[PDB]
């Protein structure tokens, strides 16, 4: 069946491989060495470092379980399907999860920076470390209720010209087109749109009064730092996050008569370009890191 | 045709 082909030359598998590959040794290495950083720490940086650390959580996932799978399945042989239902539901479904979770994550640091930088004393009578671990749980359950119905939209087919050649067999959505719609924009507005657009705005918040303080020791600098560092976070996942949504709108928003051959080798390089942006976010946090602060620059360089 | 990976 040479219906599930998909018509991308080997110049650009080779060329995604390798940028993959790369932003696969420099996220894995700079998330997981930011963990070990923030494991032996020793005080609200002592919070973020819990964000931060859930944020290189939810990278090395991507990049240890999600990049693998779809290297092979998505990018080097479209079919058949080689993970089975529960590898096809499991996929999605963390991809979602982990997308909401650094959302989340990345709202949450904005509001902590904002009353880290307007309330600094009442904010030092802090939430307790424990309740912050129990903020970061309930994120993370938050993430995969809302990464919940891509474990029933997704699955296996077979899309084989008799529906009985193994080859034939897929993951692709099992839901109608009109439903699909529905969870897709679900997804665009609560993990892209709306927590970005709220990030955006607190960060924005942020910049003007860190400014007036400004205009009012350590506790400057580093909040400072953390100002440019959520900003630089911010414009990272929207510019990288911002194709990606587009295309799955374009999956599903296309008619069927207007699907040509140009649209399908197009869809599917620009498959190429949007998910190499997305491991280019999973990559992102840790370098931006080590540019900004001397200090965790020396730890990470300390264990490397 | 359509495209079947999401």
């Amino acid at each position: 069946n040479s219906d599930l082909d998909v018509n991308t030359d080997i110049y650009s598998k080779v060329l995604v491989t390798a940028i993959y590959l790369a932003l696969f040794v420099v996220g894995t290495v700079g998330n997981s060495v930011t963990l070990f950083t923030l494991a032996r720490k020793k005080s609200l940086q002592s919070t973020v470092d819990y964000y931060l650390g859930s944020l290189a959580l939810s990278d090395l996932l991507i990049l240890l379980l999600a990049m693998p799978v779809e290297l092979y399945n998505f990018i080097w042989v479209h079919h058949p399907w080689a993970f089975g239902d529960a590898g096809c539901r499991g996929y999605y479904f963390l991809r979602d999860a982990c997308t909401y979770a650094t959302a989340l994550n990345v709202v949450s640091l904005s509001v902590e920076l904002y009353l880290a930088i307007c309330h600094p004393f009442k904010a030092k009578t802090l939430m307790s470390r424990s309740r912050t671990k129990k903020f970061i749980s309930a994120i993370w359950l938050a993430s995969a209720l809302l990464a919940i119905p891509m474990l029933f939209t997704m699955g296996l087919q077979n899309l084989s010209g008799d529906g009985t050649h193994p080859g034939g067999l897929v993951c692709t959505p099992i839901v109608d087109t009109a439903t699909l719609k529905v969870v897709i924009q679900v997804n665009t507005f609560m993990s892209f749109l709306f927590p970005m657009l709220v990030a955006s705005i607190l960060n924005t918040v942020i910049a003007n009064k860190l400014t007036v303080m400004v205009h009012q020791p350590g506790r400057v600098q580093a909040l400072r730092r953390g100002v440019l560092v959520l900003r630089a976070v911010v414009i990272a996942f929207v510019v990288c996050w911002l194709p990606y949504h587009v295309r799955r709108l374009m999956f599903c928003y296309i008619s069927d008569e207007q699907w040509t051959t140009f649209l399908f080798d197009f869809y599917h390089y620009f498959y190429m370009l949007t998910n190499a942006l997305v491991y280019v976010s999973a990559a992102i946090n840790p370098i931006l890191y080590n540019l900004v602060s001397a200090n965790f620059r020396q730890v990470f360089l300390s264990t490397l | 045709r359509r495209p079947y990976i999401l």
